RNA sequence: GGGAGACUGGAAUUCCUGGUGUAGCGGUGGAAUGCGCAGAUAUCAGGAGGAACACCGGUGGCGAAGGCGGGUCUCUGGGCAGUAACUGACGCUGAGGAGCGAAAGCGUGGGGAGCGAACAGGAUUAGAUACCCUGGUAGUCCACGCCGUAAACGGUGGGUACUAGGUGUGGGUUUCCUUCCUUGGGAUCCGUGCCGUAGCUAACGCAUUAAGUACCCCGCCUGGGGAGUACGGCCGCAAGGCUAAAACUCAAAGGAAUUGACGGGGGCCCGCACAAGCGGCGGAGCAUGUGGAUUAAUUCGAUGCAACGCGAAGAACCUUAC
């Protein structure tokens, strides 16, 4: 609950090609990290979600080591 | 409230289902 | 035969303890369980009914030339240090521990629950 | 108990050796309110390692120091709800005991009739560290080191 | 995660096929039934099909309520905030009425992986139409209809105005320092929680999201059983749902809280209660005392810890009561 770093005028765009930004947020066997650690704000978290779901779909993150 | 009021009132409602049950058939040939 | 380098297969359940020795393939080439072992009944689960059916499943690896094993865990069995343990005794020298338990993204329904 | 005791006797040093290791063991193997007897045989049981094998019993209390030396071995408690076993650090107390119940007090089975002579032949033998009393001691070495490495409970 | 349609993703369970591979697997407080020994379980590869969508994910969001979360596209409803441009009381409630309405259930047609009322065995038990175990059918799923009830609960009808606050949290606006990001603080609108005055309550407790202070409109109550039952009527394919009495009988039925008692509820603390250590009993012979007995009596008691070298601290007669 540091902050959220996206939730920053100077923060970046949440896609779901970006594989590395995602990276920062799912875990080491693809669990998408809570919100109490990442800090991320709520409307936010609501987006890497929809990204590291949509990624993995089109296979550019593991379904889960 | 308590309990057993439910299971009062619950005694006459599982009695009574089981008296049209027992008489379904009877019931549907006097209602001729 | 003779084959160096082999996979340890340990399937440790509240019922029972099964282990396999594999190619790095998945050909099972010494399989020992519990129940091979000589327990019957609840014994099956305990630790040391674990113990024993990894001395004797690596044994008869052993006898086929395995020298280094990679072992695969899976189940919520007691027996599980236990039989890594044994595995380190009879001196198969294994490689890397890893988990690999299935846990399904909410697929089929659980049985009913016990009373 | 629930507080903590206290060591009542005390490792009083001995008045012919001057060692409380000595009296450790001299109180240690004995019976019946029988310290007459047992000064007979604690004295007539390291007089065969004074004699037999010619070294003085201060080189008694040497060989026997070494020789036998668990030292250190294993314990059971609940955990596992079985039979599991962690290394402890124990007093030779325990040690001179794992011993003892094959020293000569359990030294008659053996054919050696002629009192004492025998029992100053296993004391030969606890002065030995190869006899016949140290095979449990071998018999818990090889316990310890059969669950090696179980000790990171660590009690 | 408001709703409907269409396409689509993978992890697991099951089954089929083919390798490796022997003698067990499964299940429980313990077992058996069961599956195997004709090649099971295990293990690797390929395939078939159905249902539900780990992590995000919570005392958080949305919808009038029921309820709503795998991804993408299409169609669509509601809400809040800001500006005050627009009509100018067009508001509120709402008897009957109409629509929506978890789950189970009914009809016609598909589908059926797992779970599984009924139904079989196995086991526990004095008995098991049960809990436990192995199997298993309607159902659970989809399309179109029907049913219309739930602890459909905040057990609290809708609208409006007022009445100390503190601290969290979810949306939208803006002044004080500015790094010029934001949990910087400040104010205001709308949700959603915890605590706490005035006040209210039988008490528990409610307390700006009232169960406080007032106004408008609707529903409902008038002792407990009989009974939300019968009769009549409406609706329904059926299950049944809605409206709804009387005779008779009882002197109570109830709501809240206090004190003990109890629990096959919980926490903590003590005792040779365990753990550390020594020595015994249980195996042999004999002393004593009980039970089972035979008998003419084998006197009367004592019966779990708290009876059994106990009333006995003296049965050759006396004792002694048979």
């Amino acid at each position: 609950t540091r902050k959220c770093v996206f939730c920053s005028k100077k923060g970046q765009t949440i896609d779901y090609k970006d594989t590395a930004l995602l990276r920062t947020y799912i875990s080491e066997r693809g669990k998408i990290r809570a919100r109490r650690v990442t800090g991320n704000c709520v409307q936010h978290q609501r987006d890497i979600a929809v990204a590291v779901k949509n990624a993995r779909e089109v296979a550019l993150l593991p379904f889960g080591s | 409230g308590s309990v057993i009021k439910k299971r009062r009132k619950r005694m006459s409602k599982k009695k009574h289902r089981k008296l049209l049950r027992r008489t379904r058939v009877q019931r549907r040939k006097l209602g001729k | 035969k003779n084959v160096p380098h082999g996979a340890a297969h340990i399937k440790s359940t509240f019922n029972n303890t099964i282990v396999s020795i594999t190619d790095p393939q998945g050909n099972v080439i010494a399989w020992a369980s519990s129940g091979h072992v000589g327990f019957k009944g609840s014994r099956k689960s305990t630790p040391f009914a674990a113990q024993l059916a990894a001395e004797n499943a690596a044994r008869k690896a052993q006898e086929h030339g395995v020298k280094k094993v990679d072992v695969f865990v899976k189940g919520p069995g007691s027996g599980r240090e236990t039989a890594i343990r044994s595995l380190q005794a009879a001196g198969l020298e294994v490689g890397t521990i890893s988990d690999v338990t299935p846990q399904p993204h909410n697929g089929c329904r659980p049985p009913k629950r016990r009373r | 108990p629930r507080k903590g005791p206290a060591p009542k006797r005390p490792l009083v040093n001995d008045p012919v050796y001057g060692s409380q290791l000595v009296t450790q063991l001299v109180n240690k193997v004995l019976l019946e309110g029988k310290k007459s007897l047992a000064e007979r045989i604690v004295y007539g049981a390291l007089e065969q390692a004074r004699e037999k094998t010619g070294t003085d019993p201060v080189v008694t209390l040497k060989r026997a120091l070494d020789n036998v030396k668990p030292a250190l071995e294993v314990r059971s408690r609940r955990v596992g709800g079985a039979t599991y076993q962690v290394p402890v650090e124990v007093r030779p107390d325990r040690s001179t005991t794992l011993a003892l119940r094959w020293l000569v007090n359990f030294s008659r089975q053996r054919r050696e009739k002629t009192m004492v002579e025998r029992l100053a032949n296993e004391i030969l033998d606890a002065s030995n560290g190869l006899g016949a009393s140290v095979k449990r001691r071998e018999d818990t070495h090889k316990m310890a080191e059969a669950n090696r490495a179980f000790a990171h409970y660590r009690w």
